[PDB]
């Protein structure tokens, strides 16, 4: 399938500007407090809109999300998504042969409440593709 | 110097049990900056999993000490249990005779105050 | 006084208590204003988060105080527990001797009646 | 990068009045019962609005919170959040240079019921920015 | 009188208890009309918030009452206790030597019958 | 400002009328069975729908509410809100001059089941105001 | 208002025939084991539908209930539905002045689950009236 | 209303088909482990939907739930749907005489899940008759 | 009697609180008809809210009724303990020596089975 | 064997518990196929509410035997308590020195596995 | 319904392929640790959706569901999903007699957050066809 | 050799129990590799349901090893049990001289770190 190397080809482009985080990849995640700040990709949705009366093209949506400790303040988070993310994304050859089109859908904060030991930022991108 | 009859007691109990188990430790920055502390210590678990699964697994540091030392504390300052450090979070009202010390790990995060 | 032979106990054992637990408390304003009584003062810790992470951590006194000395007190009153400061925010039934008394901290807020 | 530039002319376009408070930015907060009323100031939403042939051009949710002690009267609320900072901020020439256009949209009040500890007043302004 | 050799027995006990606690009550109103009862009064605290604050904090009366005297008691009738005046919500069913008394308080609310 | 203005408008109005009822005005209200019927009166929503191009004309929802004892029949809540309030907000000098406009929305019930210690009758009036 | 003499002239237009049930006006009931199966009626609702531009032509929505032992079977709900009190409502001139026009909605079913203490049928009326 | 009348003409419809299990009418049921593989028959709804200026015409809606043990595999819920329920109800003279129109609207399974003492296949028709 | 070591024992001991603890309950209609039962009856108390205001306060009555003289006892059937008017509404799998037996009030609804 | 000296006890005390408590179990089917087996049966009663209103009343048996024969047990098979004839549904993992045996009853539910 | 014999056509089908997975059909599975990865075929919706004034022509749901062991990561879930399932059963002879047209949907993931023993990833068909 | 006199005391208890309690442990792979570690083994139960019916029915091991001979276990690294196999999941940290560690069944899921 093409989520394998989809989710191979951003961490490529992540690992190739400079490190600072693990890069688990999948969902699977676990981290402990040893691990921190680090990083995630994978897709949800998975669809199948037609739109297109010869091929297939299914689309789904991609998260990147990157875990910061407990209450650091958004601040990092920000600059975090805005620098280290938000310009890598902004175009990778590898991503344009692979899918169609990349459309950029937002992106929130949220946290461990209760306890308190994580803070998440949240991208979310949208990608069409052709199986 | 307490008009209860009783506080000295629970207090001098304090005495016994922070002498008799929770060993002790130092403090790193804030006001009190170098002095040493004698508590207990303890490390209970907690478990998050956020998204289909993080899990996160974690701890929970504490001390309850007598609160006379530790006035003055705040919450940016840091210390070590020994080789291990720390760094206040919240302290507990005082019980009568004592509080509890919430404690995070590694560097305290920023600021963000104004 | 009452046809109990059991409340004169429990009545007797509310002074043994107090008499043992507790600080005497200076109250002001008020109709009693300035007055000395005897209870037991309790601040179990309390922390509500609100939005993400806006934990506002503080504690929720309480005195258990006898009932007879605590008729016509109202709420708008304040308390002083030795130099700390503190306002009634609401009262209890008595449960046959005595009252629990609940307080506030710093300034009562506003009055908001008319 | 904005919102940290962002949060940061608007907290200074306050202060610039007179002080009564705090000024927490960013969002971990945690105020003990010594730091009472206080201000925070973050962002929330921030999607792609696409609406543009040339940028991006997101838009965000601006939040002005102020927090009194438990069940004070909401008097002072409607006072301190029409008086003390809705005209103050009503034109900040920082922001307009920083920002595309401002625009109110919410003011609400919540009231802490366990243990009835607080009392929050949200102020909400919808933010067209381009990063 | 009890086809158990026990009920006999808790029905010593349930007058012990009425003896050694509690007081004794005159109902006004309802068939029974001007009549004076014994029982155990007891009255936990009950918090309600409503809205965002409208914490209308009030009691929750009860008597324990043995089943002999209350029977044909219905609720609109009306109850005193020593120096002020209550008035019945709900019955308990008869355990086997006593029931419940649910107090209201003030005048019961109208009737809406029919 | 205008909700004190508005709120003591309303209530001044209300209390000089017949009396027979406390008249916290605000929020916290906090009663007890001794300042038993009382009537609370409170302002929620007050968005920013434009809707005019010179001034920005918000609006929002006014609340009177009336508590009345646990299981009062519904009868006297019905006679309460014709006897006391509905009819006096026909016709009132004061606001009419304060704010733009404002109609009738709504008249519900309901009541406390746990403990059962109240029960009220809410009204709701949209009120459209510059401010 | 009308609200008190519209349930009244309801309930007494019930009470011509054959009694076997009692007839609760408004809300608070009470039952226990032996004032069993009754009736209640009450209303909820109560807009302000403008609908007309001279007077105010309220809304409100009529509620009549009938209440069952445990789990005695339906049968019994619809026979007491069809008969006991859906026809004789279908024309009652009493309240003909009284309202401006009632139109039916549905009827349903709903039972204690646990303990299963009761067994309720509920016919449910709109009613528009000038109150 | 007719609904007992129409309870009675399908549960007897199903009845005259060969046998197996338990025909409960309405809805108090109580099975135990020995009424096993069973069927209920009832009605929910009964609206009001005019839609016809010469008759009340109400819409209801038709229960027919067929209960099984535990966790048997979907295939006996396959089988007895298909050959117990859907056709023999196909076509049936005294329903068509009692009711104006008889459409089928879904047909679904659901099983207990704590404890898992049962499992359930309901079949749902919407009715349209004349009271 | 059994392949228990163990039952024997609690069969004497349900014989034993049955009648050192319960009523002569007769039981009325039914396959078994005119018979009587020594149980262990109580009336524990439930109350269901409904609607707004829709208070149905009631009773749950109870037997705990030995096994062996039990069977075959149906659920339609009425029971009467003593001068009351009961239904048994279901029953209980054998713990061991006995069974709980539901009652309800009144008389029992309906068939609806055909 | 029991390189724990803690499982040999545990194993004497489940031995003589099987003993005093147990009854017998001859089991049907299975690789066992006739097999004569001790377990201390039980059976806790359990209801069920399928929609508006369905009282499903069932039971859980369990039976808790010791392990060594519960091997090769599979699901599908069933099993003979006294005359009552069951089918076990689940084996719980072994607890040391045994494990609980979850009962169906009646015919098992085919097999639907390919 | 004609169920049996299409959750039988397409398992025979996954059969056909490559093995290594018990094929549980229908609804009860009841796995332990010892059948892990194995596949579930089950239907849902299951209408009346006419569209035809010839014939009942229904149409369904279909879930194709393979489970792993606990945080297997996600990579080989879709390499499964992918290679196992998406191929073969879209182009499978058998089926297009028994029904009338095949659209995929969707396929997404869950997984056991609490304890944590499995990890689902389902596909989603709907299925119009006749009976 | 611990300024607690407590935790001295109870490292005298864990390894008593850790001896008189459970068996050993034969580790594989890890940086540990080849050892032998004296633990506690108890294997509680769990079912999820998932869909509809999906039983999933399993466990979830527990060993309870004393922290100074498991340090830098590491996740990845499988155990065998006597003749059975398990790998690690998670290492709890210290209570304050032993741990629990949390044991997966058959192979270790991947990797995944990258």
């Amino acid at each position: 399938m093409k989520h394998t190397e989809l989710r191979a080809a951003v961490l490529d482009a992540l690992e190739k500007h400079d490190t600072g985080a693990t890069f688990f990849d999948g969902r699977p995640a676990v981290f402990d407090e040893a691990d921190f700040p680090a990083v995630a990709v994978y897709l949800t949705g998975a669809e199948y809109t037609g739109e297109e009366l010869d091929s297939d093209t299914w689309q789904a949506e991609l998260h990147i999300e990157v875990f910061l400790p407990a209450q650091v303040p958004d601040s990092e988070l920000d600059a975090w998504m805005e620098s280290r993310i938000y310009p890598v994304m902004s175009d990778i050859p590898a991503l344009s042969d692979l899918i169609t089109s990349m459309v950029a859908s937002g992106y929130d904060y949220r946290r461990d409440d209760d306890a308190g030991l994580w803070s998440s930022a949240d991208l979310t991108y949208v990608i069409t593709y052709e199986m | 110097d307490f008009d209860n009859l009783f506080d000295a007691a629970i207090a001098r109990a304090d005495e016994t049990i922070r002498g008799y188990m929770g060993t002790s430790a130092t403090i790193t920055s804030g006001e009190q900056s170098g002095a040493v502390i004698r508590g207990v210590f303890d490390d209970p678990e907690n478990i998050s999993y956020a998204g289909q699964g993080v899990r996160v697994e974690g701890s929970s540091p504490s001390l309850f000490v007598r609160t006379d030392e530790v006035r003055q504390l705040r919450r940016g300052d840091t210390l070590t249990i020994g080789e291990e450090n720390f760094w206040v979070d919240r302290v507990s009202p005082d019980d009568g005779g004592s509080c509890h010390l919430w404690l995070g790990r590694g560097v305290p995060p920023a600021v963000n105050r104004r």
